[PDB]
RNA sequence: CUCCGCCGGCACCUUAUGAGAAAUCAAAGUCUUUGGGUUCCGGGGGGAGUAUGGUCGCAAGGCUGAAACUUAAAGGAAUUGA
């Protein structure tokens, strides 16, 4: 049986897509198949923002954010709850 | 001279924003759109709306026992319409949710064998449409320019998504039914006002 | 990649099965027109028109709603006046109606006129 | 867990429908009234049905409610549902349209139509 | 009719979309016959002005050069 | 259809769809038969109507509306 | 008794319907079996197969019996009913009532010459259910029914006398074999033959003739 | 950048009037109502891509490719349970 119509990856009109290394285990997974998330997270969470905001010398200092684009293989993404097993019908939902 | 009945209906339907469609057009509803504006919304040929209203009226009037007609609206704006339409023409209104099995389940207490079925909108009243195809029931529907036309025989093209349009269309169907039945004599004097058909928001 | 009288007849079956009233055949020929004449004379299509812009041609056919299936026997076999019977048993729904079209040195004609005029030929198609 | 089951809830509504006038908002008098109109097989069933009817009356006296059909409010929601204004708010005098609307009206031959003008 | 929107070869009777036009510059009011999809840089014999430009579609006329379909 | 001795041996010659000429079978429950009434003069209705039959094929394509529209435009 | 629950049932109880062909002409859904049992006096039923089906559960396997019942007067009406129940007798009873509800007309024809009473199928006809396809071809008179036991019983209840049958697929699946045969019979009336070319003169539907009574 | 249209691509969404054992498929449709043209290729599971002969390769190996014997199922899709 064929689980998905796209074969589990986003490849049409190509023959080959370069792979990437999983951020957790370093497994080689093609770029169009890996689970890619762009995380824009703060330098410190809100319980500890103010005791740094009061220790800023400059007025108007904005604490940077860290930006990282994290790839996961299917196994690590499933195990880390980034993606979940869905039902047959809700598998088709790309939203 | 004065205005003919067709001209007066055109005036009223144009006042009730019946002519004003939606952004999209179903291809089977394309035989009724006149043109599309820079807004993106289509304008409906009201002359063809009136012609279909005549055809629908002549189909409705030929029913020897009006209690064999079921009128129906799943939307909240079409309750008060389909009730008064049923009360002046003598048909059977059912407003709100439709109970699946009303037309195909004989052992249901809510079970009817309608000779005709009228629908505010093919999109929201899709359950009675599907149930009709199992009971040889012809159907008349008010179809916007995005209405699916599967299993609908007579479609009146109109904006069915507005408060004044639904009321004025049902008022105007009722008027022709009464005229052809002869209860309204020749001469436009009919005393029931179109404000009866718009719904009331508590 | 073209061998017409298959595209024409199959376009007609598809159009008739969808209930269309007009069908358009892009590449025409005398063979197609001669076939369509048999169709009309036996009653299965309405009148049709040749539109010549210049080229191979073009025709539009008026469908009467009474044809059920019309197809070609490509690989046109050689067909003598004695094995007409067995082709029509293999290919027609009954002994009562349906026609097999054969090209013969006496023109293109149906199998019954072929029996009467006692000529064989090569099979082109059928319709019923 | 004090969820009332089907029998109590059904009987509560169905006794609200039959006698709205003779019930009231006190539990105890409602107990007595419910003892004077229906045949129940336990005191606990009566106390439970009367308890569910008393706050059903509190919310009825508050506003509207589901399936129970009270007569004094089904006609009052009809007496004002066949309600008419002084004259019809849909008027054909000032009905302004945009280019393509008079374009279609010229298509039909009703190019001159009393009360139509551009935006 | 909506054939004018259809493809050049998919009409009931096939027809071209191009035209020959009578073009007129400013410094020499003679009239030159040129083809809507030129493919060549063309100069009028008298005035020696560059007259149109080859593109991927219809040729681009130069500044202030009237033309008439004909 | 007809026996060779003149007799008619079929039972129940079926109706045919007025748009596509397909047969409306006994078990085709998506077909309908419309009777549209004739308005003549004062009163504007007597028991005079013209009848059109539509099979489940047409009704399921959606083309019932266009077909009915075009079949009502016949003048008498 | 009956006390019918449908307009057709009422009209049949008052006796304003004599055969089933005025219900066939209008494609009406027949929802009560008594409508058949009045309009068809001599309808014969027969059980063709009883099949046990099972569903697996934690406690064990729950068995149910499915019955296949062909009914028909041998004069051009057949019906097929299938019913699953916990007990063979009630499965059979439900299968009879469903088979009566499913009664369909079958048109008969002549192989070569229109002498006498019609004996074969009019023309080549096919039917499919699942993987099973059944073909029925006109046969000369007196040639018998060349078919396996299942389609032979179905055709016998149809009143067809001579026919050449061919089949393909898993005919050992009796369910699909019998339903393919029934489906083949039911579409003998859906083929457009030149004797059906005559334009139709429509008749008022039974809901519309008997308007005043209802 | 916005709107409309026509060719040509990679695809996608909704739907049977279709097909299919189904999963599914707008081509896997236009098939017992079976025929547009053409090339390759299958015939229960194993034995076995094995033995042997030929051929190509430095080699690893590639292509071509059996038989004896054995066996009543192996297998596909879907359902209910565990
Ligand atoms: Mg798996
Ligand atoms: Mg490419
Ligand atoms: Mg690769
Ligand atoms: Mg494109
Ligand atoms: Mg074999
Ligand atoms: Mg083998
Ligand atoms: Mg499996
Ligand atoms: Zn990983």
């Amino acid at each position: 049986t064929f689980k998905r119509r796209n074969g589990g990856r986003n490849k049409h009109g190509r023959g080959h897509v370069k792979y990437i290394r999983c951020s957790n285990c370093a497994k080689c997974c093609p770029k169009d198949k890996a689970i890619k998330r762009f995380l824009v997270r703060n330098i410190v969470e809100q319980a500890a923002v103010r005791d740094v905001q009061e220790a800023c010398v400059h007025d108007g200092y904005v604490l940077p954010k860290l930006y990282a684009k994290v790839h996961h293989c299917v196994s690590c993404a499933i195990h880390a709850h980034i993606v979940r097993v869905r039902s047959r019908e809700n598998r088709r939902n790309r939203e | 001279r004065a205005l003919s009945q067709k001209e007066q209906d055109i005036q009223m339907m144009l006042a009730a924003d019946v002519h004003l469609g939606t952004k999209n057009c179903d291809f089977q509803m394309e035989r009724y759109a006149y043109k599309r504006r820079s807004d993106g919304i289509y304008i409906i040929n009201l002359g063809k709306t009136w012609e279909k209203l005549q055809l629908a009226a002549r189909v409705i009037v030929a029913i020897e026992n009006p209690q064999d007609i079921i009128v129906q609206s799943a939307r909240p704006y079409g309750q008060r319409a389909v009730l008064k339409f049923a009360q002046h023409t003598g048909a059977n209104a059912i407003a709100g949710r439709h109970t699946p099995g009303t037309f195909t389940n004989q052992m249901q207490t809510s079970f009817s064998e309608p000779r005709l079925l009228i629908l505010t909108d093919p999109r929201t009243d899709h359950q009675p449409i599907k149930e009709s195809a199992l009971g040889n029931i012809p159907t008349i529907a008010f179809c916007d320019t995005d209405s699916p036309m599967r299993y609908v025989d007579i479609g009146i093209p109109a904006n069915n998504k507005g408060r004044n349009s639904i009321g004025c269309l049902y008022w105007l169907l009722a008027r022709m039914v009464l005229q052809m039945r002869g209860t309204i004599l020749p001469g436009h004097k009919w005393d029931v006002m179109v404000d009866l058909f718009f719904y009331r928001d508590p | 990649g073209r061998r017409i009288l298959n595209d024409a007849l199959r376009t007609m079956v598809n159009a008739e099965r969808r209930g269309k009233a007009t069908a358009q055949l892009q590449p025409i020929s005398g063979v197609m027109i001669s076939f369509l004449n048999i169709m009309k004379h036996r009653g299965y299509i309405k009148n049709f028109e040749v539109f010549d812009p210049h080229r191979v041609g073009k025709i539009t056919v008026e469908l009467q709603g009474r044809i059920k299936d019309c197809k070609a026997l490509t690989y046109r076999q050689d067909l003598r006046a004695t094995e007409i019977e067995k082709y029509r048993t293999r290919m027609l729904p009954t002994r009562q109606w349906g026609y097999v079209v054969v090209t013969t040195p006496n023109g293109v004609l149906d199998h019954e006129e072929a029996i009467r005029q006692n000529v064989g030929g090569q099979v082109l198609g059928y319709f019923h | 867990g004090r969820v009332r089951t089907k029998t109590v809830k059904k009987t509560s509504r169905q006794v609200i429908e039959k006698y709205y006038s003779r019930m009231t908002l006190d539990f105890h008098t409602n107990k007595k009234v419910l003892e004077e109109v229906s045949i129940l097989q336990s005191k606990r069933l009566r106390n439970k049905v009367a308890g569910f009817t008393t706050h059903l009356m509190r919310r009825i006296q508050r506003g509207p409610v589901r399936g129970i059909s009270l007569k004094l409010q089904e006609e009052e929601r009809e007496r004002r549902m066949d309600f008419v204004p002084e004259k019809s708010a849909l008027e054909v005098d000032e009905i302004r349209v945009d280019k393509e609307t008079m374009d279609m009206l010229a298509f039909l031959g009703m190019a001159d139509l009393p009360g139509v003008e551009r935006a | 009719e909506l054939e004018k929107l259809k493809h050049k070869k998919k009409r009931l009777v096939q027809s071209p979309n191009s035209f020959f036009m009578d073009v007129k510059c400013q410094g020499c009011f003679n009239i030159t016959t040129v083809f809507s999809h030129s493919q060549t840089v063309v100069v009028c014999p008298g005035c020696q002005t560059v007259l149109c430009q080859p593109t991927g579609g219809k040729a681009r006329l130069t500044e202030g050069c009237s033309f008439r379909r004909k | 259809m007809q026996n060779e001795v003149g007799d008619m041996v079929d039972l129940y010659v079926p109706r045919k769809c007025s748009a596509t000429n397909r047969i409306i079978t006994a078990k085709d429950h998506a077909s309908v038969q419309i009777n549209i009434g004739h308005v003549d003069e004062n009163g504007l209705y007597d028991g005079r109507f013209t009848t059109f039959a539509l099979s489940g094929f047409v009704r399921a394509q959606g083309d019932a509306d266009g077909s009915l529209d075009r079949l009502w435009q016949k003048r008498k | 008794k009956w006390v019918p629950v449908t307009k057709l049932g009422r009209l049949v109880k008052e006796g304003r319907f004599t055969k089933m062909e005025e219900i066939y002409l209008h494609s009406l859904p027949v929802k009560e079996h008594q409508i058949v049992e009045t309009l068809c006096p001599g309808l014969k039923d027969e059980v063709m197969k009883i099949t046990p089906v099972q569903k697996q559960t934690r406690a064990g396997q729950r068995t149910r019996f499915k019955a296949f019942v062909v009914v028909g007067d041998s004069n051009g009406h057949v019906g097929l009913g299938v019913k699953c129940a916990k007990e063979v007798a009630t499965a059979i009873r439900g299968a009879i009532i469903l088979a009566k509800l499913s009664i369909v007309p079958v048109r008969r024809g002549y192989w070569g010459n229109k002498i006498g009473l019609p004996h074969t199928v009019p023309c080549k006809v096919t039917g499919k259910c699942g993987s099973v396809t059944v073909r029925m071809v006109p046969a000369p008179r007196g040639s018998g029914i060349v078919a396996a036991r299942v389609p032979k019983k179905v055709l016998q209840f149809a009143g067809i006398d001579d026919v050449f049958t061919s089949s393909r697929g898993s005919t050992k699946t009796l369910g699909n074999f019998v339903k393919a045969t029934f489906d083949c019979l039911m579409k003998t009336y859906g083929f457009l033959t030149p004797d059906f070319w005559r334009e139709t003169t429509f008749t008022k539907a039974p809901y519309q003739e008997f308007t005043d009574i209802l």
